[PDB]
């Protein structure tokens, strides 16, 4: 099947062809704000200890 | 079942860990989460924007969506990481590649393809877009598996199934009063 797939690239453009406003640059940069608090998509934290009663301890304590 | 994001899935399968083989169904879940939080905020912002007649899916119609959509915390993350994406990704220019620049090796143009089909309402898809909900999916996505990912290793199966989701989903009220999707295999958590 594949042959040369590796993120294909070549697909962002043939259907991203429509032009896109190109306003790319203008595309937000800004509403950055609780960037210096939350964090994450990288490594979260949590585990969540099943045998439910992390199901439940946390269900209410939280 | 065709193809799903099986594929680059598997790659940040191997990725968020290298012992995760992870459950079909589990896939089935994720990928039927993956494919319904990406419409339920997709739709949304196709919805405030069918109406707004703007057309022009831009950060903020999915931003807002994403706002309305995810309980707020997970938003809070998923809009700074969405913005701070947009940066690096049109830092440069859409002069090297999408699937590379993003920083998402998350599938950007058959996305961006479920929005221009899905859509195919004059949704040009400004790069104020795709890369959003490639942004949030990854992160969710990647969430939901590392919580279980790490868990259900560590719990006692590489191979994850539908229960260790039974907790990350139904365990995380704010998730599950989300996520709510199926949980119709590890759900045991109602009728025994």
């Amino acid at each position: 099947t594949v042959e040369d797939s590796e993120s294909d690239m070549d697909d962002a453009k043939l259907d991203a062809l429509m032009g896109n406003e190109g306003e790319e640059e203008e595309d937000d940069l800004a509403e950055i704000d609780t960037s210096n608090i939350i964090t994450s998509g990288r490594r979260t934290r949590g585990k969540v200890i099943d045998y439910k009663k992390t199901a439940e301890e946390l269900d209410k304590k939280e | 079942r065709k193809e799903t994001y099986s594929s680059y899935i598997y790659k940040v399968l191997k990725q968020t860990h290298p012992d995760t083989g992870i459950s079909q169904k589990s896939m089935s879940i994720l990928n039927s989460f993956v494919n319904d939080i990406f419409e339920r905020i997709a739709t949304e912002a196709s919805k405030l924007a069918a109406y707004n007649k703007k057309s022009t899916i831009s950060a903020r119609e999915i931003q807002t969506a994403v706002r309305l959509i995810l309980p707020g915390e997970l938003a809070k993350h998923a809009v700074s990481e969405g913005t701070r994406a947009v940066t690096k990704y049109s830092s440069s220019t859409q002069a090297q590649s999408s699937s590379a620049r993003a920083g998402l090796q998350f599938p950007v143009g058959r996305i961006k393809r479920y929005l221009k089909r899905h859509a195919t309402g004059r949704t040009r898809v400004g790069s104020k877009a795709a890369i959003y909900l490639t942004a949030v999916l990854e992160y969710l996505t990647a969430e939901v598996l590392e919580l279980a990912g790490n868990a259900a290793k560590d719990l006692k199966v590489k191979r994850i199934t539908p229960r260790h989701l039974q907790l990350a989903i139904r365990g995380d009220d704010e998730l599950d009063s989300l996520i709510r999707a199926t949980i119709a295999s590890g759900g045991v958590l109602p009728h025994i």
